[PDB]
């Protein structure tokens, strides 16, 4: 096994020279060897990306997936870690930087079939990773306006060259 | 397990490579690296440029204020006695001033002689450009001046490098005549003007006005913008060719997306013909008189 | 098809193997401070007066029976011992220990400070950055009292010396992201600390160490934090109604 | 911004709901009975009948079916179609639509205001009818 | 094709459905408030409304009695229907029942849940949804319109 | 019928990261004016409904103590009371449940 | 005094910044005040805050984003506080919402804010050649079908009343104002340095004089958003973004003996309360009628 | 392969050979073993050739390090900043000489595919074709069906 994500919270930065912009907090946290599947977990973890932490808690609160409550618990833990251990005012000020599902170590079992054949079955486990960053949520990108597409096209026609030409 | 040193060692090399790929090390002076002899370096500089310097004057030329103040930090923090031998160092300030003054004079003369029709504002703009931060730093760093320069903060911020380059010029001006140094300048500076435009380095914002003034000076009257060629007006990509006429003769002409853009172009073209900064123009002379 | 996981870690305190220890735990120090000197309540207004403070301090030192009984036990067990030299050494121990917290060097910090002190001064601060400087000592370090604990089991004696000291210090604590947390680096702030020292006597290697730090009940409220802090009300289950005291 | 979903009813008190309903229904009565007199308003010029001509249609409502008899004795079955509120809504000229025949847009029975869209409600607002299904 | 089918299929068949609603009804008449599968509660609500109208028909009506006999399973309840429930609904024609959606069941089957109730029961009141007050900004803007529908009449 | 070739990871990402298989964001969530927890707008508040549920259970327990057996249910209406209360003239002639707790804030006297 | 339109803006903003930095300098340290929470929701909660720095908005942030978005006004003790107005002493706090049971306080605030917005929209919507004097924002009850702002205009402009085009332009500009989200900022000032801000508007100086007259310490209440500053009675809503539906309904010329004053009426609703298209049209129709309460 | 690797246009460093020619190779560092056989050629080269090489090229500084290594290398280093590594391991004197020459005459630019064999600033003297260059102009400059 490999446990890295945990140690990401043990990093110490050099103090900030005055006049430099204030560095936003980062909190890495995870839960290992959950009895959920990795994929079913992925949908959930995907849902809450880039949401402000309260928004994610609200969304998870009402989902019916078994994983919803796991993730929620991990988020509360991470929030309290962020205010207690790292120094963060305004526990509402976190947004979800990274949310993802890794695969755990699987158990292996028999699945009985008929005519004495068998399949080989896997009791599945998974990991849930999260990384919380201090600040408002970064703005969701608007699709390209007609103006943007037109500029790009024009710029392209203008990048043309006489080819194999000299 | 597999028994051998070889693959293990060879892999140690891969490990080091990845280590350097994920965290690049901050750039280090060539002087603090394994093979260095400052003296031999200096001599080689001179020989490779095909010039002859006084080694005292060059060694002087690569010295800077900052190197001396940092050396005084190391002097004062350890309680050492330096002052006589350290303040004997004779920095490059003087040399750099002679260098820049002479180079600006030289250049100005070169252009003034080559482009008789360039307005003084123009030739000024040109000398300004070839003496710029960008150009001089590029050339200096490619001649291994950054290598030899004595300075704090290894990337050697651009003002220090301009200082040091022209320091070397001045050192050359003492070491050899203004003739020799004029040749060096026309070889390592003027060549950066290759491929470049006029209005690439001049930056003037109203071509039409400037054209009208220059034509007052030439005793020609009223450039009239007259539309020559066009394709599609209703398109999202039109092309206009605007001509400029003086007494119904055509002086110059240009393309554009919009009739305004194109008119402005025809102005720039006309300007470029008048001033004799042109594509067809005689390429520069590199020769030994 | 049959394999299971292993490694569910647990901590089980159980008195039986704890008793069966064949080499009983050897302590360099004792966790408590036997007798805590409780200082004058006007000790702020007698500090600006030199020969008031000095007089009453030296007086209370010479006048006390317990004080000179313990000083006699230390002098008789440990020759070439002097009380008039000691606040110098103590003040030096201080300055080195805290300059150890700056650099975060724990090895030297285990020679200087005691086993009871180390958890305290190191623990919370290990993921942060500390910058601590010594600028002035306003009133030269005073020796308030001396005490001895006689363990009849070991025949072991621990000399405990309380040095009251008044100081000028600059403390800045930075957060693990390098952003300032506690206090400025430019303010030479004035402190008053009652610093307990300890030494093992029967021990041949006989280190003088910094045992503990006593804060008086009237001590000036420490400078305020930078960040805002919230204190939640009692967490309520559904059927439990809230009750407000006045 | 996470702006929440909302319907017409949501923020009204128990007091104001009957009020709003009255408001809407009453203005529906007014509006329908106002356009009740077509010929005295500004009728578009009436033309006589040309041979290849074609009339406007209707939007009706299927009621049910009924038997009906003919004088020869035979039985028929018929469908009742009730016309409820039927108005011509807009007019697209001949050259703007098929290049052959003009287009009249006819509305069907009245529906609630609250469950249509801003666009459509604007279209009827400038007309002065209530929304058609 | 399901067109105009009023009753939903539950249980092991039509009969099993009736017996399901039997138990639910009995439960409702005894405890006066129960919670079940939103669909089953919805299905029940009709019968729970009509039972009260058979109770209104009186003890002496035979039809109402063998009706309440079949539907109320624990026979002890049959008096309570006639002598408690049916009397306390007199004025109101249809208003007997309140049915609300509860949050989804906390068990892993995560069902859709409803609470169903006989009005005027003696229990802590459900946290019903309240309409907005009249003091609310938008409603205050409507009150203006109202008072000008009075002033212009 | 057996798959003729392994499906590539690109294809499979296309299938399962499709918008239609993604969890869709619920926009009807709000706060309960009472306890300040979360609820969907068309559904009762879970928390408040839990208070009510507990109290209901207690009342039913104590009205199970008044009934000596399974089949005895009163032929009269009932009323529930709390510490420091007495049956009104309108409320007398009814089954009385007496509870120890003080009458809850949400629960009115009626 | 010879001054451009932009110079007035510059002077006023620089004065405001001077004053704000003076109030900042008045507080030497980071002082800790203990706020308590009297709200129906999370009782016993205690915030430990920075005196004259921390605001009731910065207070909500310790709870959850939910307060942050839902809370328009902050009741401190018995008084309404603007969400960004820094807390002075230790106290108790309750938060106030649009869908709350006795919203009246909030309603008032909302109305005021909208009025002020319109004011801005008006002052900058006229040609430099003319002279636009904002008068005041008369405080109407909200049962009155609109909110309004009093404005006097250049004498040569006295003959025209606007066209639906112009009104719709005002509206477009107000919506332009909403789109970019500007916090409403508050400052408490002494009349001496208050009058120096406004100057050229006479009516403003009169208003300031009365407003300061009824208060013992000569305190005037200033609000500002973006580059626009105005004096007003009572607190305002925290953000510009709070408004969703907004209209400048119609104007009405009303004349004293000594002045000719135009009254601009407009109507708006917050995102929280937003009303259906039909409902909106009816309210909009009532908002066209003259609304008179000055007393 | 060409789609596989990077590429560059044909260039000179600092317009070399325009004004004057500057030998681009700056310094040369040898590392060899006095003892080990692998370095044999490299030793002979250092004996006979290096000296003469150093006279033939005044502008390059040559650092020779005897050290205990198994694999003799030569590190060429250029004005360009470019550093090119080579192994003289187990070669003749002749081979090494040829190699050191290649190093001497290289530009220090990266060796990759070169997109085209020529490089011109201002290829275009006397014009550059555009759709109108060969078209005749008409009277009034009217379009095809335009009337006046
Ligand atoms: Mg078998
Ligand atoms: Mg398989
Ligand atoms: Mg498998
Ligand atoms: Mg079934
Ligand atoms: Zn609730």
């Amino acid at each position: 096994i490999s446990r890295k994500w945990e140690k990401k919270n043990k990093i110490v930065y050099p103090p900030q020279l005055p006049g430099e912009p204030r560095r936003p907090a980062e909190i890495y946290h995870c839960r290992r060897q959950i009895k959920y599947s990795k994929d079913k977990m992925w949908y959930l973890a995907k849902l809450i990306r880039g949401m402000s932490i309260d928004q994610a808690l609200a969304q998870l609160e009402f989902s019916d997936k078994k994983g919803a409550q796991i993730i929620k618990e991990v988020l509360l833990e991470a929030q309290d870690m962020a205010v207690r251990d790292h120094n963060v005012e305004f526990r509402s000020n976190l947004y979800v930087a990274e949310s993802t599902s890794g695969r755990g170590q699987y158990l292996k079992r028999i699945r009985y079939h008929g005519r004495g054949r068998f399949g080989i079955m896997e009791k599945v486990f998974c990991h849930y990773f999260v990384k919380l960053v201090e600040g408002p949520p970064p703005p969701r990108e608007a699709p390209k306006t007609a103006v943007a597409h037109a500029r790009e096209y024009i710029q392209e026609l203008r990048n043309r060259t006489i080819t194999h030409a000299l | 397990a597999k028994k051998g040193f070889r693959a293990a060692y060879r892999f140690q090399k891969e490990l080091e490579r990845w280590r350097l790929l994920r965290c690049p090390p901050p750039p280090v002076r060539r002087s603090e690296k394994p093979n260095w002899d400052y003296h031999a370096e200096i001599q080689a500089f001179g020989h490779r440029l095909q010039e002859t310097f006084s080694l005292d004057l060059l060694k002087t030329a690569f010295v800077n204020s900052c190197y001396i103040k940092s050396e005084e930090a190391k002097r004062q923090k350890l309680g050492i006695d330096k002052e006589a031998a350290l303040l004997n160092l004779k920095d490059n300030q003087e040399l750099s001033e002679q260098g820049i003054s002479f180079s600006q004079t030289c250049l100005t003369q070169f252009f003034e002689d080559a482009f008789p029709d360039l307005p003084t504002e123009g030739v000024t703009s040109l000398v300004d450009f070839l003496t710029s931060e960008e150009v001089v730093c590029h050339v200096a760093r490619n001649l291994a001046v950054e290598q030899l320069a004595l300075s704090a903060e290894f990337p050697v911020p651009p003002p220090v490098l301009r200082q040091t380059f022209f320091a070397v010029i001045g050192a050359l001006l003492q070491s050899s005549g203004p003739e020799r140094t004029a040749l060096f300048i026309r070889d390592f500076l003027i060549t950066q003007m290759t491929g470049k435009e006029l209005f690439e380095m001049w930056t003037i914002t109203n071509p039409m006005g400037l054209l009208v003034e220059e034509l007052k000076k030439r005793k020609i009257s009223a450039p009239e913008s007259r539309l020559t060629r066009q394709s599609g007006s209703t398109t999202a990509l039109p092309v206009y060719f605007v001509g400029l006429y003086c007494d119904r003769k055509l002086i110059a002409e240009g393309p554009g997306e919009t009739v305004l853009v194109a008119e402005e172009e025809a102005a720039r073209v006309a300007l470029r013909k008048l001033f004799g900064f042109t594509e067809n123009r005689r390429p520069w002379d590199y020769s030994k008189p | 098809s049959e394999k299971e996981f292993v490694e569910h870690a647990r901590k089980a305190g159980l008195v039986i193997p704890h008793e069966r220890l064949e080499r009983p735990i050897h302590l360099a120090c004792t966790a408590g401070i036997f007798d805590a000197y409780v200082p004058p309540e006007g000790d702020a207004r007698i500090s600006s007066l030199s020969k008031e403070g000095l007089a009453q301090r030296a007086e209370r030192l010479k006048k006390n029976v317990a004080s000179q009984l313990s000083i006699r036990k230390i002098r008789e067990s440990d020759p070439n011992f002097k009380i008039k030299d000691f606040p110098e050494k103590a003040k030096d121990i201080f300055i080195e220990a805290h300059l150890c917290l700056n650099n975060s060097d724990h090895d030297r910090l285990h020679t200087l400070v005691t086993e009871n002190c180390f958890p305290d001064m190191v623990w919370d601060i290990r993921y942060k950055t500390v910058r601590w400087s010594f600028v002035e000592s306003l009133e030269p370090p005073q020796v308030v009292q001396v005490r001895c604990s006689s363990l009849m089991n070991q025949g072991n004696i621990y000399g405990q010396v309380t040095v009251r000291m008044h100081t000028r210090q600059t403390l800045a604590i930075y957060d693990r992201f390098g952003r300032l947390m506690y206090g400025q680096e430019d303010v030479p702030r004035d402190v008053l600390e009652y610093v307990v020292f300890e030494k093992h006597l029967v021990d041949p290697y006989g280190s003088w160490r910094m045992h503990g730090k006593i804060i008086p009940p009237w001590a000036p409220p420490k400078q305020p934090i930078l960040k805002t802090v919230m204190i939640p009300g009692p967490q309520l289950k559904p059927w439990e109604e809230f009750e407000e005291p006045q | 911004h996470g702006k929440s979903v909302t319907w017409w009813d949501e923020h009204l008190s128990e007091e104001n709901v009957p009020f709003v309903k009255q408001l809407v229904s009453d203005e529906n009565k007014a509006q329908l009975a106002s356009k009740l007199c077509p010929l005295k308003d500004e009728p578009w010029p009436i033309h006589p009948w040309e041979p290849g001509s074609s009339r406007v249609g209707l939007i009706a409502l299927k009621l049910g079916m009924m038997p009906l008899w003919t004088k020869d004795g035979q039985k028929h079955v018929v469908t009742l179609l009730q016309v409820q509120d039927c108005h011509v809504l807009k007019y697209t000229p001949k050259e703007n639509h098929n290049g052959r025949m003009a287009a009249l847009t006819v509305g069907g029975k009245t529906v609630s205001h609250f469950h249509k869209s801003a666009s459509i409600l604007e279209f009827y607002q400038e007309l002065g009818l209530p929304p058609k299904q | 094709i399901s067109h105009g089918r009023v009753f939903r299929r539950l249980g092991l068949g039509p009969e099993s459905r009736i017996h399901l609603l039997q138990n639910l009804l009995t439960g409702l008449v005894r405890h006066e408030r129960i919670e079940a599968s939103w669909a089953r509660v919805d299905e029940l609500r009709g019968y729970a409304e009509k039972l009260i109208d058979y109770g209104k028909l009186g003890d002496t009506n035979e039809r109402a009695m063998r009706m309440a006999d079949f539907w109320l399973t624990e026979k002890d309840l049959i008096p309570k229907l006639f002598q408690v429930l049916a009397p306390r609904f007199q004025g109101q024609n249809g208003g007997y029942t309140r049915m609300l959606q509860i949050p989804n069941r906390n068990e892993q089957d995560r069902a859709k849940m409803a609470v169903i109730e006989y009005k005027g029961n003696c229990l802590p009141p459900l946290p019903l949804p309240r309409r907005d007050s009249n003091l609310t900004l938008l409603n205050q803007l409507l009150q203006g319109l109202r008072q000008d529908q009075e002033a212009s009449s | 019928a057996a798959p003729k070739n392994r499906r590539s990871i690109e294809v499979n990402r296309c299938r399962r990261r499709n918008p239609q298989k993604l969890i869709k964001v619920k926009n009807n969530i709000d706060v309960c004016p009472e306890c300040g927890h979360l609820k969907q707008k068309h559904i009762l508040c879970g928390y408040c409904y839990e208070k009510v549920r507990k109290e209901t259970a207690e009342i039913r327990r104590q009205m199970g103590k008044q009934e000596g057996g399974p089949f005895r249910a009163p032929t009269t209406e009932t009323v529930v009371l709390y510490s420091g209360e007495t049956p009104s003239e309108q409320d007398q002639g009814k089954r009385i449940i007496e509870r120890e707790r003080k009458r809850p804030s949400w629960f009115t006297q009626n | 005094s010879q001054l451009s339109p932009t110079e007035l803006i510059e002077m006023q903003n620089d004065l405001f910044n001077k004053e704000k930095n003076r109030q900042l300098s008045l507080t030497p340290r980071t002082e800790k005040i203990e706020v308590k929470h009297v709200g129906k929701t999370d009782p016993g909660t205690v915030f430990v805050m920075n005196k004259n720095i921390s605001t009731p908005y910065s207070c909500a942030m310790h709870l959850s984003e939910w307060y942050c978005r839902k809370s328009i006004l902050a009741l401190v003790d018995g008084q309404p506080w603007d969400m960004y107005k820094p807390l002075t002493k230790s106290c108790e706090i309750k938060f106030l919402t649009f869908k709350d049971d006795d919203p009246g306080e909030v309603n008032k605030a909302y109305w005021r804010s909208c009025a002020m917005m319109m004011g801005c929209v008006i002052e900058r919507a006229f040609k430099d050649e003319y002279v636009v004097s904002l008068v005041r924002a008369p405080e109407v009850p909200v049962i009155a079908g609109a909110f309004c702002y009093d404005v006097v205009l250049d004498k040569r402009l006295d003959e025209w009343m606007p066209t639906k085009e112009n009104l719709h332009s005002f509206t477009k500009d107000a919506r332009a104002l909403i789109y970019k989200d500007l916090p409403f900022e508050t400052l408490e000032v002494e009349a001496k340095v208050a009058l120096e801000i406004f100057q050229h508007n006479k009516y403003k100086l009169d208003f300031i004089e009365e407003k300061a007259s009824q208060n013992p310490e000569r305190i005037v209440k200033l609000h500002r958003f973006g580059d626009f500053i105005d004096v007003s009675e009572g607190p305002l809503i925290p953000r510009t973004s709070i408004c969703f539906q907004y209209e400048v309904s119609a104007v009405h010329n009303l004349q004293t003996q000594s002045s000719l004053v135009r009254r601009f009426q407009g109507l708006s609703l917050p995102v929280h309360l937003r009303a259906h298209f039909t409902i909106w049209n009816k309210l909009l129709e009532r908002s066209r009628k003259m609304v008179t309460e000055d007393k | 392969t060409a789609r596989g690797t990077a590429s560059r246009f044909l260039t000179s460093v600092l317009h070399n050979g325009l004004g004057r020619y500057v030998q681009q190779l700056q310094r040369l560092s040898f590392s060899l073993s006095r003892d080990a056989p692998s370095s044999r050629g490299a030793r002979e080269f250092v004996e006979r050739e290096v000296t003469d090489f150093a006279r033939r090229n005044p502008g390059v500084v040559i650092y020779v390090n005897p050290r205990p290594c198994c694999v003799p290398r030569v590190v060429a280093e250029y004005l360009n900043g470019a550093v090119r590594e080579e192994s003289i391991h187990c070669k003749s004197v002749e081979e090494i000489a040829a190699l050191v020459q290649k190093l001497a005459d290289q530009s220090g630019l990266d060796v990759i595919r070169i997109r085209k064999p020529f490089h011109t600033d201002s290829p275009s003297i006397q014009g550059q074709w555009h759709p109108f260059t060969n078209k005749p102009t008409t009277l009034g400059g009217l379009r095809p069906r335009e009337v006046q």
